[PDB]
Parts: C-alpha cells; structure tokens; sequence
C-alpha cells in the first residue's frame, strides 16, 4: 500500500501518472472532490453508484389491454 | 341458457387469467369499458351477464392472500369492468407455506368467497360447471385452493369440477420447499376434481422457443398460449358448429376410471409473424405436429406410455373427412401405439368460429388449429420424480419444524405419500395388457 | 459521403399486421438499401431503381418492386435538417378573370419548383365570404371587392416548398396589374391581368395569416361545399403518372380550348380498395382489368367535370381508341395521343357508354365527399 | 393552526433537475450552445405560432445533443402542457431553462443597442455589428487558444448568412441572453458588453 | 318469445339477395353493352389503319 | 399494510440507519423537508409501509433512534435529513456504556430500556397490520451490543408471531476496533440464536476489500461504506413496497433460507458494483450479474464460501427481466458446480422479480446465503474468547456489576455446540 504519496492537492490536469491514476481522474471531471474531500461536501451517492440513467419502467404488469393493430382500420369495400 | 363458473386462485392464477379474460373479451367485441357496440345471437351468455343496458360483468372469482396483485387489476387497464366487491383481497401472505394457507388464515376467507360463489350460482340458471387454476408450487394456491375445491364438492356434489393445475418442474422451479406444497395439494385433489390438466413451465417455454424464435420470453408470453387452450376447449359450448362437444363429454368419454383421471394437453399450430404464410397449413401436417413429442405442454415423454384416451376439438373451416384421414394416418403410424383395450379412442369436434389472436401477438393470423388435450399413462415419470424428492428431502425432517408449528400434524405426511404410492400403482397395473 | 435515411412502414395483405423497415438511401450514386428495424435482417441491398430527387417527403408515395411503400417520419440528426427546409407554406388563389386561363397558371407553377399538394372547387358564397378579407373592412376596397369574389367559380391552391411564402409573391409579381407591365412584363399579372380589382391571381402576405387563410379551404369543418350540378355531365381522371411528370397544366388547357365549359378540378387519395370500385365496370370486360387498377393507387389524381351540348360520346372523341399506341398513327390530334405512354398508363380516361355518365360524375362529387 | 403550515399542493411545479441538468450539461457545449437551443427552436418552428407539436418536441429536443431517457422526457411535458391542449408556447421554454435575467443587465442591454442605432442614424444591420466588436472580449468570459482571425468566422457563422438581415430590438435582448447564460457571473457579462461595443 | 328475431331476422337475409338480383341483373346487361362498343370500336380501326 | 418497524442502535446503528433512511427517502421521494416531489403514481400506493401521514402532510419515519451517550444523536440530527425523526423518538441515556456488557444490558439499560419498550410498543400498537422488525446493531459495541440484544429479547417476548431481523457487524480477524472484541461479541451471538429469527452478518474488513478491490475509490470514507449496506438493506424488502410477476416476502424467505431451528446466520451480498471509470463499459446482462453475484471476492463476510458448502440461498432481482433469463441461469449456476451445494436438497436456489429497479440503476440482485462458511467467523471469534479467558484478563469489570463467571461459561458452550451442530452437515450425507 504506497497510493496517495506523490501526487497533492492538484485540479485538473494529467496529474504525476503514478499508481493507480486512471480511476481517480474520471471522478474529479465528474464533480469537485478528488478524494476524501477535506474536513466541498462530498456526496456518498456519486462514487460508490456510477452514472445515472434516471427512468422508472412501466408497471410490465399493465401491458396486456394496451395493444394495437393499425391494419385492422381500412375501410375496406 | 347455459353457462360456466371460474375460479382463480394463487398468483400464477391470476395472471393466466388476465390473459384468458383478455382473450374472451377481445373474441366478443366488449370493449374494456363493458359496453358492447357491435355494428344479434345470444352468444356471449356462456361468459358473461347482461346487466341491463351495455355493460357486462364477467363471473370471475378473484382470490389471494396478498394486495400485491389483486390491487393492480384494480388500478389498471380494466379497472372499470370487474365487479366492485367480487376481487377478495387478504391481509398477510402465506410464504409458501402449505400449513399456514390451510387451517389459520385460510379458514378466514372461506366464508366470504362461498357468499360470493353462492350468489353466482344463485344468479346463473343453467351452471354446466366449474373452471379452476391454481398452482400448487406455492403458498397461497395450493393450500386455499384445496381448502375451496373441498368445500364446494361438499357443497354441491355431482357438478363437475375441471382443473388446470400449475406443478413444478423436473429442473426449473422457484421454491425450495416446493416438493412438500405439492403432494398435499394432489392428495387433496384426486378425490375431489375430475379432470385435470398437466401445464408446467419448462415445456412452454421449449415450445415458445422452437417456433417463435424468440430466445428472451417472459411469463406473459407463456400466458397467452394458455389462454388460448382455455378458449379453444371451451368454444363449443358457446359458438354453433355440426359436431358439437359439451363439458360433459369428458368425464363419460375421457376417464377410464374413477381415480386414473390425469391428462396432458397441447397447443398447436404456433407460428410467429415471418413463417407464417409460406407453408402448408393444411389439416393433415398439422395433426402429424400435434403428436410430436416436445410440442405438448407438459413435461412429460409420450413415448414412454401407451394411450388409453385422447380427444381432439377441431376450430375453422375443417372439412370432417380430413379429421379422419389424420385419424388414420396416426392410427396407422407405427411409433404410436395404443392401450390394449381402446378400440376407438378418439372424440372429434368440428367447429365454425376462425381462431382470433389477441393484438400485438406473437402468433399471427391461422385458420386451422388442433388443441390436443388427451391422456396417457406416461404422466407416470412426473409422479415419480416429485415422490423421489419428497423421500429424498423428507428422509431427515428438514424444514419440518415450519409446519408443525402452524397446526398441521406431524402424522398427516404419512398419508400424503400412502396415497400418491397408491396412485403410482394404480397406473402402473391399469396399464397392463389383458 | 453522406447518406440520407428514412423509417418505411408496409401495409401488405395477405399479413394482417404492418412491418416497419428502413429505404437506405444513397445520394452518391442514385442506390436504394432497404433494412427493417425489427429482426435484424438486411432486407433490400445496393440496388438502383431509379427514383427522382424530388420524389422522397414525408407524405408522399412511391412503388418499388411490386411492393409500395409510405415513409412515415424520419430517423436520424442529419435527414432532417436536409429535407426539414422544404416545409414552408402559402395559399395560392386565382379570380375569375381568368377562368377561361385556368390550365395555363396551373403549367407555370410547376416550372419554379414549388408543388401542388391540394387543390379544390368552390364557389364562394355570400354569406360565408364576409368572413373572408376580415381584416379589410375599413377601407373602401371592402365593398369592391365584396361582390366580385362572389361572382363566379374559384380555385384554390396550397404550395409546399421553399420560400412558398414569399417566392409565390415574387414570381406572383407586384399588386397591381398595371404597374406591371411597365416593369414586370414577365409576370402573373402582366400576363392575365385587367385593371387593379380584376388582379388575376394571390399570395399569403404573412405566415401568421398564411395559417389562417388555409383553414378555412382545406379544413375539415369548412363552409365550401363542392358547387355542381349532376345533370349532363361526363368525367374524366388525369391518372396518377401524370402528376409525377409535370403535364397537368398542359392537359387542363387543352380541354378546354375545345370548347369545353370546365366547373372543378380537385385532388382525391384513394388507396387500393376503394380503387377497384371505380373500375369495376371492366372488371372481367375486356381491358385486362387486373393490370390497371395497381397503378391508380400509386400516387394522387385530380378528377375534372367537363360539359358539352352533348356530353358522353363528344368528349370522347377528341379522347375520335383505348391503347394510345393505335392513337399516334391514325388519331395524331387526339388528347391520348399527346400523352399516352403504354397500354395500361394511358393518360386521360373519359367515360365510353352513353347511360353511365352520370353516375360516375356523381361519385366522385356525392359518395366520396 | 398558524403555527403549522399544511404545504401540499395547489398548482403545479417545475420538476427542476430534470430542467436544471439541462442548463449543466447545456453550459459545457459553449458560448453560442445557449443560442443553438433557440435556433433550433425556430427553425423546427417554421410555421410562424408559438409553438411545436407533441413528437417534434422529441426531435427539436434531440438535436441539440441531449438523448434524455422517456421520463426525463415524461415530468418536462407534464409541467409545460398546462391541460393537454395539444401544444405548448415554446417561448415559455427558453425563458424558463436559461437562466434569469436581471433588470440592470437588460437595461445595459438595451442601451447598447440604442448606442448601434445612434451611430446608423436608428437603423440595424448585421453589418454593423460584425464590422464593429471586440473578438478578444469573448475571452473573458471562458479562455481560448483559437486564432483571433477565425472568432470572426464563429461570430458569423452563429448568425445569419445574409448581412443585410433585419434585426429587431427584442432580438438583440435575447441573442444576448442567450450568450449570458453562459458566463457564470453578472459583472463578466456586461464587462464583455462594454469591450465587445467599447462602451 | 325469442322465435321473433329468427322469423323477423331470417326474413331480412333471403330479401336481401332477391334484392341483389335485380342489382346484379340490371348490372349485369349493361355488362354486355360496352363489350359490343369497344369490340366494333376496336374492329374499325384495324381497317382505318 | 404488512408495514415494518425498524430499531437501530449505538454509533454504527446509527450511521447506518440514518444512511438507510437516506437512500429509502430518495428512493421514495421523500426530501430532506419531508414533502412530496414523486414522478411516478406508483411512488405512493405502498409509501404506508415506511412512511406515515398526518395532518400537514410531511411523511415522517416510523424509525427509533436511542443509545446511552447523547453525542451521536446529537450528530445525527445536526446533519441532513435530520428534520425527518419524530422530535418524540428521541430516546437517550446520561453515562456511557465503555465497552462493558454489564453497563449497558443490566444495570444501566435496565434503567433505560422503559422508555424505548414504550414508545416501540406504542408505535406497534398504532400500526394497523405488523409485518416484523429488522434492527441494525453492533456486537461489538458496548452500549448497542448488550442493551440491544435486551430490547430484542423484550420485543420477542411481547409479540409472538412477528418476524424478527438482525443485521450484525461482527469483529473482523485483522482490523480490531477493540481491545475487548470478543466479551461483547460473542456472549451476544450467545443470546441472540435462542430470540431474533433471522441474522446477516456484515463485516467491516470485506467492505475495505471490496471497495478496493472493485470500487476503485482512493479514500474512502465511513459514508461510501454505509452507502452499500444501506442498499444492501433497501433491497431486502423489495417487492414488500413495489408490484412485480412474482412478489416475496419476508416470511417466504425464512420459509426458504431456514432449514432447521437453530441455523439462522446468513452472509449477503450485492451486485452490480463497479468503479466509476469502466460504468459503461460493461454490458448489463443476466448472465453478467450471475457471476459477480456468486464472485467469491463479492460476498460481504470475512470467510470466503469455497470453504464450506451452500444449504439454502435466495436471489431477489429487481427491475424488468425476462424470468426465462432468470430460470436457466440458476440452473447454470446450480448444475456446473456439481460440488458446491449440498446433495440431500433439491434446487436449492431461491428466485423472486419485482417491477421496479432502484432509481439510477438498470438492474441490480440482492443475494442472501445461508452458507456453512461462516463456521469459520464463529471458530476465530470463540477461539481467542477461550484464549484470552484462560487467563481471566479484564473479568473483574464484567464480575463487579452481577455477571458471573459461569454465565460467561454458558455463553461459550452455546458458541461451541452452535458451530460443532453447524458443521455436521458438511461431512454428513444422504
Ligand atoms: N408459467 C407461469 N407460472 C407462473 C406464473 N405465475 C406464477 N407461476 C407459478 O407460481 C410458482 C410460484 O408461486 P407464487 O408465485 O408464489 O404463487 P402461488 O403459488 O399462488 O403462491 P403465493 O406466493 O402464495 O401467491 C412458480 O413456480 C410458477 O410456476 C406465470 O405467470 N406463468
Ligand atoms: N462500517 C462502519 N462501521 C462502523 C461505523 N461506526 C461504527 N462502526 C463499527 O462499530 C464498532 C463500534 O461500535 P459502537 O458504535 O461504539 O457501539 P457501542 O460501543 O455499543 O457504543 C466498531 O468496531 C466499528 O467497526 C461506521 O460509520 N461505518
Ligand atoms: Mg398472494
């Protein structure tokens, strides 16, 4: 365990591309707070879950009266 | 002036009867609402009540032992159709076990849906019988179901009592427990029901796949074919045709015997939007499709059982003489052999009424079916897994301590598996040859 | 390059249910790819069939391998923004002066790109005409203008196209007619224009009232029924490849410089069944009656009433053969002949037996409206 | 009981994050993303009412880069479509969704107009306004490497090809506004107003 | 009581078609007159050309 | 209806309660002003379950918030969503409890536990329907551990028939937050098989794991950690407040994961966590979430289960599936491991869908396991209790206030025959 170390309170920027800095990168471009944010409130919510796609589904419950034939309609003769 | 009552119970019997209700409104122009415009034969009697001006109400028996399900038939799509007071609810859910769904919580709804089943019968004139689903895997069905069937055999007496039951499967199932939830329930059923019907899940959805190409489904896929069968079984009674069948004309044509009365049914032709409309179709490929092993509903191998009963009800423009000829070819075919005492073991129904499908369906418009809803001794392999299950569970009282504690007795396992090793051989001498 | 895409649905017969597929469309080399969003099969692959530019909007129609298709709404960022410009809109209108040079203004319009998409027949009544030029009641050019929209037949027009709005105006040319010809001799008014309240021809002077003015012609709820009389009268359709090809002006003008009293042109979408009732008087009689009936469901087709001391068999005369092949040869001033092109696309079709004509009139201008 | 209020609800309210994230996401495209908005929203608008329709609303929407899921979509129609009339003022939109404008920065806004019109004896041009600016004041607001030579050709290339368009004073508030709505503070915004027309 | 709608109901079918002869039978001659025209139309003009 | 109590305790009761809270609340809609800001109608129709109304109607938790030391509570409500308590449940003593069972569980909770009996009575009383009660508390603490298990046992005793869950934090082999872990850990497990119905151990150790494993969080915080539980619990009652194809209960549960009497610890589990560098560059797949479920690094307790055996487990998915996907992949995961669950139990896998997924998310599985591995977090425990017993070190504190060297010798024999009796199925067969 020697992460941390050689790299500071810095924002923004490539960093000192040392250990593990991929993973950190992302969240500072996500929002402030690179880690542990200093006692800025950081939300518990926006490391540990990831991106949010916000939708809530349909029941899938009701979904057998609502269905519809269009070719059914021709006036025909 | 004839008409049928139905009963639903359990939560797989309350979706597959969504689907059914779904299918039977849709085949008689009543919109959702009840109102029925049409633009007059009384042909909607056998299902539904007039109520006066426009509106219906189906004569549906709504049961379960948790709100989760009954309330969304209430908030949604026919919401303003199903009767007020006729969708009883419960307060607390059985958890899947049969001891609390039969003498604590199941004896406080009893009385309420006899009120409501006596009204029914009450307001019907001509009762031809009753139409009950439940699935006996479970919690609420199996043990309320039983409890109900019981009640309105000793109730009633010589009316006829139909049962589509919903057992487990050899590999795919939810419950761990399962195994006990289902020899109380046919303990409970062989003696009180007349004719049943075989439809576990693993076989539907063998079937689902190999004809509809469709690799994903879900439950309410499966549900429609279901439906389906229901309709087509009972169509005669209501649409006019030249050979006619009556429910009646099952237990005096389709149970050999008193106790031997289990019997598995399929579905066919199945096909999806794209193969549908260049092949054949005609009567005689599809009588052959109707006896291929893997296409019946129920996981059981016909292969390994003779035949002693089958009936076959034909529905569209079927001419008589090619239901005969698929009679002769099947009877001819070798691979096929029958009990050594059925001479003539087939009942034919020639109807008039075109098959309908239900919109946004996977099964595209037909005009010739078969629904196959014979019996075989082969339902044997079924019976025997289950038993096998039970001794292999029950060997070291596991799980036990939940029922003993309910009120059911440490001795009435004895007797479950008495009667079902009664039943095991019952169809194993039947079958022998003279 | 740049590939343009579109979202066709088809309503075959012998499935009931209606697909949904995709027309690739390469503007590179003229080449139509088709795909279907469902199931994931290529469906239609890299192969030309020859379809104008013009012809892909939303709304229109067109066949392609014996199957006919009806782009619904567009798919991607890039389609939209091409096409999206040629959406504007205008209300064209002629008056009564030049009712007797119908077919010609309808010739020229097609000329500057714009299209024809609708087109009706009314006579403007009285009462509902007041409503009509409401914001014109203040000035003296109310009342002189009242009376004279009443006075005879009308026809009226929408554009849909680029810049229909203004580009009808300019093409239209000034207001008055006079003023015209000093300047703009080459001109709808200096063509066909009389003095200042006998102005042949209208444009929409704003799109906030170019909305209004449509409304109250092709909308439902519209007070203008189809003026006519149904006695001694004959029929005849300008059949659905004309309007691809530009020449419906150039048939309009032709009938009637024969002496010919012409009281509608409108515009009717049928699609194939109500097809088949039209020619059902050929229905096994001679003509082949399968062939023709296909094409008469692949695009629009303006119906014209025309009149005469004698109507049936006289305008048959000038249209005095049904294959315009034999027409050419032996009938070379004949209306078929000018424009026929093959046996079953054979440009006009007036009705050939004395009895029925009537009742054909009729349909078109009763049961169908 | 004073003391407690009942809050509840009486009319409706703006949904906000799915309206606010807009204006986050809309903020990182540039200085001219906020005006992209409302060009798009005249130009799917080309029948000149106030409005668009029920899926064209998905299409505009889906131009100018935002791909939201159906209730992203599902809360914003509820709140904008009053009744379900069939249409809402889409004018109502841009207005809501960018910001808020201040009563100083729109009378600043309008002065400098009143200034271009003085110098053109009351007459508007985008000549005018492309011959006289300050390139580099764009600077302030967020910084750029770009050349100065090529902002000219963004400045035009945002407005209209013709340079003879009319320019009505309403118009010059909201092009601003649009602009606006990208600096994060009122003093830059109006900084940029002075060094942009040197006032 | 409910006989009614069948004597009543079963009248209006076997009506309809007697109705449909006389539509048809009247549809069905002027049929045979247009084949007469076109045919001797048609014959003239392989002569004329 | 079936609505549920919650009872939480101590530090880390607290934390995680009010971390649980939180996520519910934002799930529910429910905001830090206890108002209603919900999309979707089916926001409501089960809000009854954990959340009242009354006149006003800002939604209130029918939550209970108590310890022996006033700090933490003073902490909580200070924070965010500290507005949403009942002023009224605040229940709070005036010494400490010092990491000694005997201060907290019978002189000076006894002393306390009174008022929380009451209000947790009076609450009952007032719900219509009882469905059970999950309480999240530490054995390793001292004031939650003993006085805890007290409340627990008073509840039980009071009402016969409602189901009880206990969440436990229990010490970890290498990272000790006590010189005295064992004392107030063990003697608690000790009372609690005899009373609470079900158990799911959580450890501290495999939250660091897992975070650094997959996670991928520099530093994390106590607030990242309570956020994973606190979803962990969210999950576990699903389908109780949301409509779905195939609805579960807690009692189905404890019909399915409790074969005998007396073997009722279970080992969670939660899925999919995955850093925020690769969010979309995985796929979301039935088959994906199968094996990061059964991943041997994902499960929460300190012993790995390729140790030991698997006798019952339950999956509870949530969102739109398609049950087929759903069947064969238990089928998958049962069958090719020939040698992983034990042979005298037919499908022993557990399945249960719901209609509506957390918000934010596709679709994510709560997995419940009753495994013989954590034979091992009893052994380690109960062995350095008897190994620092041998020398009767520090026994004079928990001697001096009516505890008795031989109750402490009770508690260890039930340790031993807990864990000998727990074993015996691993080697025993059909
Ligand atoms: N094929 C099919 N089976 C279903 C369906 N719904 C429920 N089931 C069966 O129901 C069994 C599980 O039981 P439950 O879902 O609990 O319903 P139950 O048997 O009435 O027991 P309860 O929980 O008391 O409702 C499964 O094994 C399924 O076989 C369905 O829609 N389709
Ligand atoms: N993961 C986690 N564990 C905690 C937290 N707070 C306390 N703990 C655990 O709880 C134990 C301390 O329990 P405590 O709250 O003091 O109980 P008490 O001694 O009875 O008051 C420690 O071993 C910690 O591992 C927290 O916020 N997160
Ligand atoms: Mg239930």
């Amino acid at each position: 365990t020697t992460l941390e170390s050689y790299n500071k309170q810095l924002q923004k920027g490539q960093g000192t591309l040392i250990g593990n800095w991929w993973e950190e990168r992302e969240l500072r471009d996500v929002t402030g707070i690179g880690r542990s944010a200093h006692n800025s409130v950081n939300d518990t919510n926006e490391r540990t879950m990831g991106k949010k796609f916000n939708h809530i589904p349909n029941t899938t419950n009701s979904e057998y009266g609502k269905g519809f034939n269009k070719a059914d309609q021709l006036p025909r003769t | 002036m004839r008409e049928v009552i139905s009963i639903h119970v359990g939560q797989g019997g309350i979706q597959v009867g969504n689907a059914c209700w779904e299918l039977f409104c849709l085949e008689h122009g009543i919109q959702p609402d009840g109102q029925m415009p049409s633009d007059g034969d009384d042909a909607f009697n056998t299902f539904f009540s007039e109520t006066g001006a426009g509106k219906h109400v189906p004569r549906a028996v709504f049961l379960d032992l948790e709100p989760t399900v009954i309330d969304e038939v209430r908030t949604g799509t026919y919401r303003q159709l199903f009767h007020p007071e006729q969708l009883i609810s419960g307060k607390e859910d059985a958890a899947n076990n049969f001891a609390r769904g039969h003498y604590t919580i199941g004896k406080e709804i009893v009385d309420l849906c006899l009120d409501r089943i006596r009204k029914l019968a009450d307001n019907c004139t001509g009762l031809q019988g009753f139409l009950v689903f439940n699935s006996v895997g479970g919690g609420t069905g199996s043990g309320l179901g039983s409890l109900l069937l019981e009640r309105l055999s000793v109730d009633y007496g010589k009316k006829s009592k139909l049962g589509f039951t919903i057992y487990p499967s050899p590999q795919v199932s939810t419950a761990v427990v399962e195994p006990y939830n289902s020899i109380l329930s046919t303990h409970s059923l062989l003696e009180h029901t007349d004719v049943a019907v075989m439809l576990d899940n693993e076989a539907i959805y063998d079937i689902c796949r190999r004809n509809l190409d469709i690799e994903r489904p879900t439950y309410t896929n499966l549900n429609r074919l279901i439906a389906q069968v229901i309709s087509s079984l009972t169509a005669s009674l209501r649409f006019d045709g030249a050979l006619n069948v009556d429910i009646t004309e099952f237990q005096t044509n389709l149970v050999p015997y008193p106790r031997i009365h289990f019997m598995l049914s399929s579905y066919a032709p199945i096909i999806s939007a794209e193969k549908a409309y260049h092949e054949q179709l005609s009567v005689a490929e599809i009588t052959n499709s109707a006896f291929e092993p893997a296409n019946m509903m129920a996981k059981c191998d016909p292969r390994h059982g003779k035949y002693m009963a089958c009936s076959m009800m034909y529905r569209g423009d079927v001419v008589p003489k090619d239901v005969n000829a698929s009679i002769a070819t099947i009877k001819t075919k070798r691979t096929i052999q029958f009990v050594d005492w059925c001479p003539t073991g087939f009942k034919v129904g020639i109807n008039y009424q075109p098959p309908t499908v239900v919109p946004g369906g996977d099964l595209a418009k037909v005009m010739r079916a078969v629904c196959m809803i014979s019996n075989s001794t082969a339902i044997a392999e079924v019976f025997s897994r289950l038993d096998h299950k039970f001794d292999l569970m029950y060997a070291k009282r596991a799980f036990v301590h939940w029922y003993v504690g309910e009120g059911m007795e440490e001795g009435e396992f004895s007797e479950a598996r008495e009667d079902l090793a009664a039943l095991e051989k019952d169809y194993e001498e039947v079958g022998i040859e003279t | 390059d740049i590939r343009y895409i579109f979202i066709v649905e088809w309503f075959d017969t012998a499935a009931s249910l209606i697909r949904t597929y995709y027309l690739t469309y390469f503007t590179q080399d003229k080449t139509i790819e088709m795909y279907d969003l469902k199931n994931k099969k290529v469906f239609l692959k890299r192969c030309e069939y020859a379809i104008k530019d013009s012809d892909l909007y939303i709304g229109s129609i067109l066949n392609v391998y014996s199957r006919q298709l009806k782009i619904v709404d567009f798919a991607d960022v890039f389609t939209r923004s091409k096409f999206q410009n040629i959406k504007e809109k205008t209300f064209a209108m002629i008056k009564p002066d030049a009712y007797i040079h119908i077919g010609k203004i309808i010739s020229i319009i097609e000329r500057s790109g714009l299209q024809i998409s609708n087109l009706k027949m009314t006579k403007m009544s009285q009462e509902d005409a007041r409503e009509f030029y409401g914001e014109h009641k203040g000035k003296p050019f109310y009342d002189g203008l009242v009376n004279f929209m009443s006075s005879d037949l009308i026809v009226g027009m929408e554009l849909v196209g680029d810049n229909a709005i203004k580009r009808w105006r300019e093409l239209l040319g000034p207001t008055n007619t006079l003023v015209a010809r000093e300047q703009a001799p080459n001109s709808i008014r200096g063509l066909f224009g009389t003095d200042g309240t006998r102005n042949a021809c209208h444009g929409s002077d704003s799109p906030g009232s170019a909305f209004r003015e449509l409304n109250f012609f092709f909308a439902k709820t519209s007070k203008l029924k189809t003026q006519a009389f149904f006695n001694q009268c004959t029929c005849c359709v300008i059949k659905p490849h004309i309007v691809k090809q530009n020449q419906v002006g150039e048939v309009i003008d032709m009938i009637l410089s024969e002496g010919f009293e012409i009281s509608a042109l409108q515009t009717f979408f049928l699609d194939r069944p109500t097809a088949e009732e039209f020619y059902e008087v050929y229905k096994g009689v001679l003509p082949e009656f399968n062939a023709i009936a296909e094409h008469l469901t692949s695009g629009m087709c303006y119906a014209l009433e025309v009149r005469q001391e004698n109507a049936v068999k006289s305008f048959r005369d000038i249209a005095g053969p049904h294959d315009p092949e034999i027409a050419k040869v032996i009938r070379p001033n004949t209306i078929r002949a000018r424009f026929g092109i093959d046996r079953v696309k054979n440009g006009i079709h007036c009705t050939d037996l004395e009895d029925d004509g009537v009742l054909e009139v009729e349909y078109f201008f009763n049961a169908l409206q | 009981n004073p003391n407690v209020n009942p809050v509840f609800k009486l009319a409706r309210e703006v949904p906000s994050p799915i309206i606010n994230k807009l204006n986050a996401d809309l903020k990182k495209q540039g200085p001219f993303a906020f005006r992209s908005l409302s060009k798009a929203c005249q130009k799917a608008d080309t029948f000149l009412n106030g409005s668009l329709s029920h899926d064209e609303f998905k299409w505009v929407i889906k131009e100018i880069g935002f791909s939201l899921t159906k209730t992203e979509f599902d809360n914003l129609f509820k709140f904008f479509d009053k009744n379900y009339e069939g249409k809402v003022i889409y004018s109502v939109f841009i207005d809501l969704v960018r910001g808020q404008q201040s009563e100083i920065i729109t009378q600043s806004l309008s002065q400098g107009y009143d200034a271009l019109a003085s110098n053109n004896g009351g007459k508007v041009t985008v000549e005018s306004i492309v011959q006289r600016y300050n390139p580099l004041a764009i600077q302030i607001i967020y910084p750029t490497r770009k050349i100065a030579q090529d902002l000219q050709r963004e400045f035009v290339a945002e407005w209209g090809g013709n340079l003879q368009q009319q320019v009505n004073k309403n118009a010059f508030v909201e092009f601003f506004s649009d602009v606006r709505a990208f600096c994060d503070s009122e003093s830059k915004f109006h900084q940029y107003f002075s060094n942009a027309f040197g006032l | 009581n409910r006989g009614k709608a069948v004597n009543e109901g079963n009248y209006i079918k076997q009506r309809l078609a007697e109705l449909r002869v006389r539509s048809q039978r009247a549809l069905n001659e002027r049929r045979q007159k247009l084949a007469t025209l076109l045919g001797r139309e048609h014959e003239q003009y392989k002569q004329e050309i | 209806m079936r609505e549920i109590v919650h009872i939480q305790g101590g530090q880390c009761g607290n934390q995680i309660g009010a971390k649980f809270w939180e996520v519910i609340s934002d799930e529910h809609g429910i905001d830090p002003t206890g108002t209603y800001h919900g999309d979707s109608d089916l926001q409501l129709e089960r809000i009854n379950v954990y959340y009242n109304e009354a006149t006003g109607g800002r939604y209130v938790p029918r939550a209970i918030l108590m310890d022996l030391e006033p700090g933490t509570m003073d902490s909580v409500r200070a924070g965010p969503f500290g507005q949403l308590f009942r002023p009224d449940n605040f229940v709070f003593g005036q010494t400490g409890a010092g990491n000694n069972w005997a201060k907290g569980h019978y002189t000076e909770g006894a002393e306390l536990i009174d008022s929380v009996l009451d209000v947790v009575r009076k609450e009952a009383e007032g719900c219509d329907c009882l469905q059970g009660f999950q309480i999240t508390h530490s054995l390793g603490g001292g004031t939650g551990s003993g006085m805890g298990t007290l409340l627990i046992s008073k509840v039980r005793e009071e009402y016969p028939d409602r189901i009880m869950e206990t969440f436990s934090v229990v010490p970890s082999p290498k990272v000790s937050d006590t010189v005295v872990e064992p004392y107030n850990a063990t003697l608690s497990v000790h009372q609690l098989v005899e009373n609470a119905d079900e158990c799911m151990v959580i450890d501290n150790e495999a939250l660091y794991d897992i975070c650094f494993r997959t996670l991928k969080l520099t530093t994390p915080t106590y607030g990242d950690l309570n956020h994973l539980v606190s979803a962990a619990m969210s999950g576990v009652t699903c389908c109780l407040r949301f409509p779905g194809q195939l609805n579960s209960d807690l009692r189905k549960l404890a019909v399915n994961l409790i074969p005998f009497p007396r073997l009722h610890f279970f080992m969670i589990g939660f899925a999919p966590l995955t850093s925020r560098g690769s969010q979309q560059y995985r796929a979301l797949t039935v088959p994906e979430l199968t094996q990061q479920m059964f991943d041997a690094k994902n499960m929460m307790c300190a012993a790995d289960p390729r140790h030991g055996r698997y006798l019952t487990a339950s999956a509870l998915f949530r969102g739109r599936m398609s049950t087929k996907e759903v069947d064969e992949q238990m089928l998958n995961v049962q069958n090719k491991n020939s040698s992983y669950f034990v042979e005298w139990i037919p499908n022993n896998i557990k399945s249960s869908i719901c209609d509506i997924p957390p918000k934010g998310l596709k679709m994510a599985v709560t997995f419940v396991g009753n495994s013989t591995a954590i034979q091992e977090m009893f052994k380690r425990v109960a062995e350095q209790f008897t190994a620092m017993f041998r020398r009767k070190a520090f026994l004079h504190w928990y001697t001096g206030e009516g505890m008795d060297e031989m109750e402490f010798t009770e508690a260890e024999s039930n340790m031993n025959d807990l864990v000998s009796e727990y074993q015996q199925y691993q080697d025993a067969t059909a």
